[PDB]
């Protein structure tokens, strides 16, 4: 088990799909079909909710051990 | 046939709380056959209607006498007989909520008919049975025609 | 002796003590669990009357 919550924290959300729209901005492969615009900050919904992501999240646990996650595992809901 | 209720009505006091609006009047009127009574605001400038008037009125779930639910949406140019023909005066609705009956109820006489017309009011009381089909969300078309 | 000595020690400690509430379910605080509570037998009472 983790002592963190599988649950979407909004600080990891937001700054990760600032950083797929970055990958997917600069030299990335295309995963999900870009469906008309280019712009991977309206295409980041779409790999999000396709679950495009193998991102590797080194959330970090009091001091130095850490965990890794990778966003399906979360909660991310509405 | 869907005639969820019908009457006949004429007024008795047309507004008891002063002249407050420009373009609909508060109607205070009752029944005679059953002891029924009917709240209803309607619009005067293009319908207009004094005290001693006599009408009759239906709530109909479809205007339709082959009585089936097919409604998508009201399309303009359509044309076949329906209910309205025979009346002056039509408004779609809404029911959005039965007062009079509290608890497991020995008694339910005195139970009353919530509707506002998109914005125009409606309170009709009577029996708790007559007054049935009456769901929550569960749309009607108020029908009447003066009655001489 | 022990019957007794049982019946001595605290209502144990809060929940939000011994269990985090980010990975078990359901921890609420004392004084909103009350709240849940209140509503619970205030509203089903209410409704079916």
């Amino acid at each position: 088990k983790r002592i963190t919550t599988p649950y979407m924290t909004k600080y990891e959300r937001a700054r990760v799909l600032g950083t797929r729209a970055l990958q997917i901005a600069m030299c990335a492969p295309v995963m999900v079909e870009l469906e008309g615009e280019t712009d991977p900050l309206l295409i980041a919904m779409k790999e999000l909710k396709a679950r495009k992501i193998p991102i590797i999240i080194r959330r970090y646990l009091p001091d130095g051990s850490y965990e890794d996650w990778g966003v399906d595992e979360l909660i991310i809901t509405d | 046939a869907g005639i969820l209720f019908e009457d006949i009505f004429d007024v008795k006091d047309i507004d008891p709380e002063g002249k407050k609006f420009d373009r609909v009047s508060r109607l205070h009127c009752e029944s005679e056959s059953f002891k029924m009574d009917l709240i209803l605001d309607v619009n005067i400038q293009i319908y207009p209607v004094d005290l001693g008037d006599k009408f009759r009125l239906v709530i109909a779930s479809t205007l339709y006498e082959d009585g089936t639910l097919d409604d998508g949406e009201y399309n303009p140019t359509d044309d076949r007989p329906s209910r309205a023909d025979q009346f002056e005066y039509v408004m779609y609705g809404k029911v959005y909520r039965i007062e009079g009956d509290e608890t497991s109820t020995e008694a339910a006489t005195r139970l009353s008919a919530y509707v506002s017309y998109g914005g125009l009011l409606m309170r009709l009381q009577g029996d708790a049975n007559n007054l049935h089909g009456f769901e929550v969300d569960s749309r009607v078309y108020l029908l009447m025609k003066k009655l001489a | 002796r022990r019957k007794y000595q049982k019946k001595a020690a605290a209502c144990p400690d809060p929940s939000l003590s011994v269990w985090r509430p980010d990975i078990y379910f359901a921890s609420v605080s004392e004084t909103f669990e009350t709240k849940v509570d209140d509503y619970s037998q205030e509203w089903a009472a209410q409704t079916e009357k």
